[PDB]
């Protein structure tokens, strides 16, 4: 491809925006403090702008360095990867949703739940993101709902867990929305540490005596909060685990 | 969700392909640009020919969301008498100056220089 290079942003450059189109451009990109416009060819614009002709897939190249994200026991694949090993395999496309498994809370939240997950237990999976958590669950043989504020990534989730030959139920809401669906003997919330701590009480509300609450999307430095707000609410501290700058805490009611 | 980057890009609709600008500008924050061409194209096989602002949002964990914006005056035209009384009711969730009559003038005087022609206020 050929680069025209413009200076100024997208919207210091509106008037003539079309013009590069109208000129053959394939697509803009706003870049720092330039605006690029790709062209098979250089054409000779009066825009007063600079042409670069530009290395040339961009489609073997993001796959090419993505790998299998290994959290035992399980293996987060993408549908292209290939795995030997004895890990019960997550198969999962990196798309529009968190939860791909190349987070260290994702993957936290995995080995919490291989610790923690009785045969049988119902699990809630709040703030479901791809579904991979409540995916987890079902292979683990637990009976799962994942709920999630944001509507656009549950048909996600329900074909992430098409893919793995299980299901759980997702549904659009909070924590509220999941109480008719429960008590659950198990929580799993990858979230942040201020929601946990405006929940906690209701973490307990969520759970039948002897449940556990697995929380994690917990920034080290903001653990005290939740530390605190689980304390406020009863709950009484398991292990805590730790990847990069962060944790995941988890508590028995 | 942790974001790593936002990229404001701007293409034609139904046209998105995994050349640049799309390859590199999500294909360095490693989402899959696929998806996104894909999802991208999808939400916009509709508007025919246009030319559609869209900002990428990318997450640490390489998933991406994506909302675009509405196309410009120009194209969003195709003369005419008034109705850009019937455009600048389909241009403020699509402009800045919710002066409904502030727009009015500033679409129609461009709608005329395009030039679709005057009847209005
Ligand atoms: N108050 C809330 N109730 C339920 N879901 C919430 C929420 N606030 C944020 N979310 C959802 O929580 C998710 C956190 S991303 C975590 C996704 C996934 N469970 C994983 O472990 O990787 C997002 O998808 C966001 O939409």
């Amino acid at each position: 491809m050929w680069v025209y290079r413009l200076k100024g942003t997208l919207e210091a450059l509106d008037p003539i925006l079309p013009g590069l189109f109208d000129g053959g451009a394939r697509g803009l990109w706003e870049r720092e403090g330039e605006v690029w416009a790709f062209f098979p060819a250089p054409v000779d614009l009066p825009y007063e702008g600079v042409w670069e002709e530009v290395g040339d897939d961009w489609l073997e190249a993001w796959r090419r360095d993505l790998k299998p994200a290994l959290a035992p026991p399980f293996v987060v694949l993408a549908p292209w990867h290939t795995w030997e090993g004895a890990e019960i395999p997550l198969v999962i496309e990196p798309g529009m949703a968190f939860g791909t498994g190349h987070h260290e809370t994702t993957r936290l939240a995995l080995k919490a739940l291989a610790r923690h997950l009785r045969p049988g237990d119902k699990v809630l999976d709040l703030g479901t993101g791809s579904g991979v958590l409540a995916i987890a669950a079902e292979k683990l043989g637990g009976k799962a709902l994942g709920v999630d504020i944001d509507p656009m990534v549950l048909p996600q989730a329900e074909a992430n867990a098409k893919r793995n030959g299980v299901r759980p139920r997702f549904l659009e809401g909070s924590l509220e929305a999941a109480l008719p669906f429960g008590p659950f003997d198990l929580l799993v919330a990858n979230l942040y540490a201020e929601l946990h701590a405006a929940l906690a009480p209701r973490y307990r509300e969520a759970l039948v005596p002897g449940g556990r609450a697995l929380l994690t999307g917990i920034l080290k430095d903001r653990a005290p909060l939740v530390r605190e707000a689980m304390a406020g609410a009863g709950f009484r501290p398991l292990e805590e685990a730790a990847e990069g700058e962060w944790v995941l805490l988890a508590y028995g009611r | 969700k942790k974001v790593v980057a936002v990229v404001k890009l701007q293409l034609p609709a139904g046209k998105a392909t995994p050349a640049p600008p799309v390859g590199p500008a999500l294909g360095q924050h490693g989402a899959n640009i696929m998806e996104f061409v894909a999802a991208f194209n999808a939400a916009t096989a509709n508007m025919g020919d246009a030319i559609v602002p869209v900002e990428i949002t990318i997450y640490a964990d390489r998933s991406f969301t994506f909302v675009t914006k509405t196309p410009p005056a120009s194209y969003l035209i195709r003369i005419t008498w008034e109705q850009v009384l019937e455009i600048a009711k389909q241009k403020m969730p699509d402009l800045n100056t919710t002066d409904l009559e502030a727009a009015a003038r500033m679409i129609a005087g461009s709608a005329r220089s395009m030039g679709v022609e005057v009847v209005g206020a």
